[PDB]
């Protein structure tokens, strides 16, 4: 239950066991979203953790890490 | 584009805020059927139906049991008039009514004739309202009801109606009145009037379209056969869903009317006379439909000679208005208007919401108008040249 | 205990104010008009009970005109003619 | 009246008055009659050659009535009388639009066209 | 207080807020009458009349013609009945339908018999669907009606609406079928169904109460009489005035039913198996009431053995639901329902905003408290203990 | 079932169950009919004193056929059997506050009362 | 020219964001559903003309949600039992 | 048409003369306004001048002079 509930969030908006969610892996490339599913995703991260995130910052969270990174930048 | 100024709310109403207030929360989350009688849903639902007829109750003196929703006047005028005269046919075949009945009620006593009954059409004096002691020469052994309208829905005559709940009681005759355009506007006490059966259309008086209701008197008792079958909703006499979003703005509108009446009552008498004057002070050959004595004055029908009325309402392009109008006139025929007059004659409407300015308005384009149509039409000039109009041979 | 003038007052201003909000001519005339009207008719009430009854209405009534106010912006249409 | 068509003959009115009813050279046509709303005066003035040169109209009636009046006192201009007879009403209200609520304006206006020629042509005899 | 799942669609819907925004402008500033004939508030409220005419016939397969506004299908329902009925009445003096119509329907009926008409209520088999051998050896030289609703409002059963039409298409006899539960839900063609009469309620298909609507076929034409006297809106059948908020909403009701009906099927399909399939597996002596090969799946009414039917709503406290529920049950009776089962049987509503934990809660909520009133019966005791119910004298 | 009283019998049951209908000191009331809806089982235990010490039920019934029943049961707990004898449908109704369609509830409880202290009575006459 | 896949996807957020402000439960839950299974139904029209109907149906219903949170909102009631 | 359209405001709102307002005149004291009066007249100073005036500078305007100096104050 630290902020890497981010692995959590992102393993049940993508059907992905948590042992298939690496830091290094980008949704599209290596988790099989697409678009809409990366909609989705950055809402839910934005529920989870009480956060907005604004169309220029979420256009860069593409990866597992740059999600944990966003949300651990923003309290 | 610019939108033209309403002046014709004896046609229908635009709802009142406070009605419309009232009836969203219905319209949104209490959607409940108000006959489901298991939850909570139907339980919130059926209580804004009563609180509902209860309002209704209050603005005419009645008991809520009395109070059955319809969905309109036009429903109500059915249920009474053919209602009373089914269930007392067996003992009563002959009903009365008068010439400028709305058509609702003078198409449902048609429909009774064709079913074996008799039916008096009573004529009108010339002012529009019937004559008493022909009312009470009328009433026949075996005359089951009258029914007689309070106000006018062409020309806004009002009938004696206590006067006639007076004739009605003391010869056990059924009294019905079509008040569809008197509701909220003038006062209305069923026991005072002796009123056994009167009509009530919510859209007349800022209340949605789509609702009415009906007044029966439950002591003496007044029976009904129902007309709609079904379920028996509504003490058996209305069956179907009573549609309680409806019910909830027709129950808010009588009770918004109950307290404005008298403020109503004075605005728009002083916009009604200034109406009148105005216009007859700056054109010659204008008159008057109806006895301005007896006469609700938020209803203005003037005929305006040698101009045809439809002319007339194209010509008044940015006014809203009507003519020959059921909310050639057979309500003008009745009251012994020459034809061509008749032809010429349109109807102003005053509400709630009508401005001094609106008011100022339709008068100043109505004059212009008028002056307009006359110097286009043959019969101005021939008048005009002292040519007497009946003295030609037409066609 | 609360003061009946500065309610009156405050809501007396208030609802004038959202009354002028009302985008169409025939909700918005009949409402400022009818609120002074009202007010001063019921100027020279002296029962305690009767103006706080007055006043609950008023206060109804301000929450009617906000909501009528705001639907009526979500769902306008175009001026009258004569608003030109 | 709801059609831009038959509004534009009340709005932009043309051809409006009287010609005199004395000449020889002028035919009045008066048809309808107050008491059924529609009353169509239509004046013709023929040229010593036979073509209709000038017209006007007076109508009491409703906005289509005014229009299949005012259009046909604009039709008959330019036509000859024998031209001008051979215009229907079917035209009128074909050029108007008009429901068939409405066609009964038509047919009056092509009776006041032919009345207006009637008129004329019986003060040509002598 | 925290508010009941609502789970009662059959008895009413809530509007979809597709349709209250369709209608708000009508409620706000488009308030003409659609009968007022002489300027644009009257044009643009006649426009608004005449979309939703279109919306309602294109759902159904109508020309817009075909489409008659009422209050509801109970009205239609009158008129379809009444209507032809006294129509053909010189001819024709029977009708048949079936005794599990609507209470509309067969109080229509009754009032016919008491009318001197004659009436053959076909019975259902067992699955609640009827006989159509029996339909075609019912009809006589003077049948001129027939009356068989598409879904039923208690339990759900679809009848074979088209092959109903073949039947009294070829026979000459006037088809009509009461659809308010189908509109919407299945797909509805008039043509290919060879139906002549339809009734359609507003309120069932997430549209405003107090609208409906009456199909009536012009090619070959059926002829009504009609009900309501007045001055001949809706081409003389149904007389009033037409109340354009409702009518606006009845027709974006059928627009969007027409674009979600087979996403809301599928949906629907799957709650309901889930329903049906989680309550049957934890509970015995569960029945379903009525077929479900010929079944719409948004209508579940199941009986409990051993609990009385209106106690278990009690102990649902939260969830909205009906029993016995006309939208001892007749419609039970009819398909040979055991009179205590009759007792112990509750309807369940699954709709197009329903959720799957809505129907989760529903169905743990009714395991625990079949269980529990079970524990607190005494015919559960006696069957647990080895008593036959059949052989006790009761009373 | 609207009221609190009413729906107060279910959600907080009290007595439910059953005693030994073999017990000469127990009376067992049976009434009603499954095809109306509402049957009731009332029991009674009699002491040596002819006083009531203790009482259960079963019904199937709607809330208010429970409720009924279940008050008849709490109400003739400390009663000898000739006070039990003078509860009336009439004081049921009055305490739950049932509504007149709902006055047949009632009136079966009354009746299961008396069914239980009947059979009770048959058994000590030997 | 506009870009059908930024329209889409921005109106497709645009959407989400504001059916989970619908305050009734039954409204919000069947929006956010909807909206989710109809833009995952269409992903793969490929003809320019109907994916611009689609889109423009999608920002009529977007001004349809819009309107009808804020009515739900000026009209709320009470949560349902499970929303606890 | 200067600024002392207050004049022309305050006339017009109570039904006096404009030879009556003059600039040191109270509005109840002098020209016999009451206090409904007084909120319809700030109302109309700040639609005249597009011009917000809060309860706590509302107050203070309660002479000719102090409403013409408020709105000069206030572009
Ligand atoms: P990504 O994986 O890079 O791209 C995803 C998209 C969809 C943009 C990509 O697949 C694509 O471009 N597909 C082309 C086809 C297309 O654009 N489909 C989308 C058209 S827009 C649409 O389908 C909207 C449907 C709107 C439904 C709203 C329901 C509302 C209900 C409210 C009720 C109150
Ligand atoms: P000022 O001259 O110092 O004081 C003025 C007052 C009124 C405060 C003073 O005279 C006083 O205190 N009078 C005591 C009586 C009193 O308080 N009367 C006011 C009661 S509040 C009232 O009358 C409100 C009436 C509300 C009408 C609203 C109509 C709304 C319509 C909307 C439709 C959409
Ligand atoms: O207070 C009022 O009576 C109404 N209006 C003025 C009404 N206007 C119409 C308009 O503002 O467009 C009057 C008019 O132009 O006739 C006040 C406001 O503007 O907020
Ligand atoms: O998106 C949805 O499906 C609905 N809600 C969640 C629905 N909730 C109810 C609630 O938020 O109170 C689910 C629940 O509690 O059952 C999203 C939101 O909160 O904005
Ligand atoms: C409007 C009216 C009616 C019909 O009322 P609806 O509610 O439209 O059916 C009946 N009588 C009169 C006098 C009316 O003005
Ligand atoms: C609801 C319903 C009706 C009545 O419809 P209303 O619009 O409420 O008058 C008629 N038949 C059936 C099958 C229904 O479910």
């Amino acid at each position: 239950t630290i902020e890497e509930r981010v692995k959590k969030i992102i393993g049940e908006q993508l059907g992905v066991k948590q042992e298939e969610v690496t830091n290094n892996a980008s949704f599209v490339e290596d988790l099989g979203a697409d678009s809409l599913d990366t909609v989705e995703l950055v809402m839910a991260l934005e529920e989870e953790f009480d956060t907005e995130i604004p169309d220029e910052e979420a256009e860069k969270i593409t990866t597992v890490q740059a999600a944990i990174d966003y949300i651990n930048g923003h309290q | 584009s610019l939108r033209p100024l309403y002046m014709d709310v004896q046609a229908t109403t635009p709802l009142d805020p406070r009605v419309l207030d009232a009836m969203l929360p219905y319209l949104i989350n209490y959607y409940g059927n108000p006959h489901s009688r298991t939850h909570a849903y139907g339980w919130e639902s059926e209580a804004a139906m009563e609180r509902a007829r209860q309002q209704v109750a209050s603005l005419i003196g009645a008991d809520p049991r009395e109070i059955i929703f319809t969905s309109g006047a036009t429903e109500s005028n059915n249920i009474a008039i053919k209602g009373v005269a089914r269930f007392y046919r067996s003992r009563k075949k002959h009903l009365i009514t008068t010439q400028t009945e709305h058509k609702c009620v003078l198409d449902s006593c048609r429909s009774l004739e064709a079913e074996g009954f008799q039916v008096t059409y009573l004529p009108v004096q010339k002012s529009g309202i019937i004559d008493l002691k022909e009312l009470e020469a009328a009433i026949q052994p075996d005359t089951s009801l009258v029914s007689v309208m309070t106000v006018n829905n062409e020309i806004g005559v009002k009938q004696p109606i206590a006067e006639i709940g007076r004739i009605c009681s003391s010869r056990k005759v059924y009294f019905h009145t079509d008040a569809a355009q008197a509701v909220g506007k003038i006062p209305l006490d069923v026991n005072d009037m002796k009123i056994d059966l009167m009509s009530i259309s919510g859209h007349k008086i800022y209340g949605p379209k789509g609702v009415g209701a009906i007044y029966i008197r439950r002591r003496p008792r007044v029976r009904v056969e129902a007309l709609q079958s079904g379920g028996g909703q509504e003490r058996g006499m209305r069956s179907g869903t009573v549609p309680t979003p409806l019910v909830v703005g027709l129950g808010a509108a009588c009770e918004v009317a109950q307290q404005e009446m008298e403020y109503d009552h004075k605005r728009i008498s002083k916009l009604s006379e200034r109406l009148i004057q105005n216009i007859m002070k700056s054109l010659p050959d204008v008159v008057m439909n109806g006895d301005p004595k007896h006469h609700y004055p938020g209803c203005i029908n003037l005929s305006f000679a040698y101009v045809e009325g439809e002319s007339l309402l194209m010509a008044l392009k940015d006014v809203a208005l009507s003519s020959g109008s059921a909310c050639p006139s057979y309500v003008l025929r009745a009251i012994g208007t020459d034809e061509d007059l008749a032809h010429s004659s349109i109807r102003f409407g005053i509400g709630r919401f009508t401005t001094e300015e609106e008011v100022d308005y339709t008068v100043e384009k109505c004059i212009q108008h008028v002056k307009r149509l006359r110097e286009m039409s043959p019969l101005w000039e021939m008048v005009q040249d002292g040519i007497d109009l009946k003295s030609i041979k037409w066609t | 205990a609360a003061s009946s003038r500065a309610q009156v007052l405050a809501l007396y201003r208030a609802m004038l104010r959202e009354s002028k909000r009302f985008s169409a001519y025939n909700y918005r005339t009949y409402a400022v008009r009818r609120i002074r009207d009202a007010f001063r008719e019921n100027k020279n009430v002296k029962d305690p009970v009767e103006i706080q009854t007055l006043v609950n209405k008023a206060k109804r009534d301000l929450g009617v005109i906000r909501r009528q106010v705001h639907i009526g912006q979500l769902y306008s249409t175009d001026k009258l003619i004569i608003e030109n | 009246a709801y059609h831009k068509k038959v509004v534009d003959h009340y709005e932009n009115p043309r051809n409006v008055g009287s010609l005199d009813k004395t000449s020889k050279n002028v035919g009045t046509g008066l048809v309808g009659a107050p008491a059924c709303g529609d009353v169509m005066k239509l004046q013709i003035q023929v040229d010593e050659k036979g073509k209709i040169v000038d017209a006007r109209f007076k109508t009491f009636g409703c906005g289509s009535a005014i229009a299949s009046s005012s259009l046909a006192t604009e039709w008959v201009k330019g036509k000859t009388v024998e031209e001008a007879l051979t215009i229907k009403n079917t035209d009128i209200a074909k050029e108007l639009c008009l429901p068939p609520v409405k066609l009964h304006c038509s047919m009056l206006a092509e009776d006041a066209i032919k009345a207006a020629l009637a008129d004329y042509k019986l003060k040509q005899e002598p």
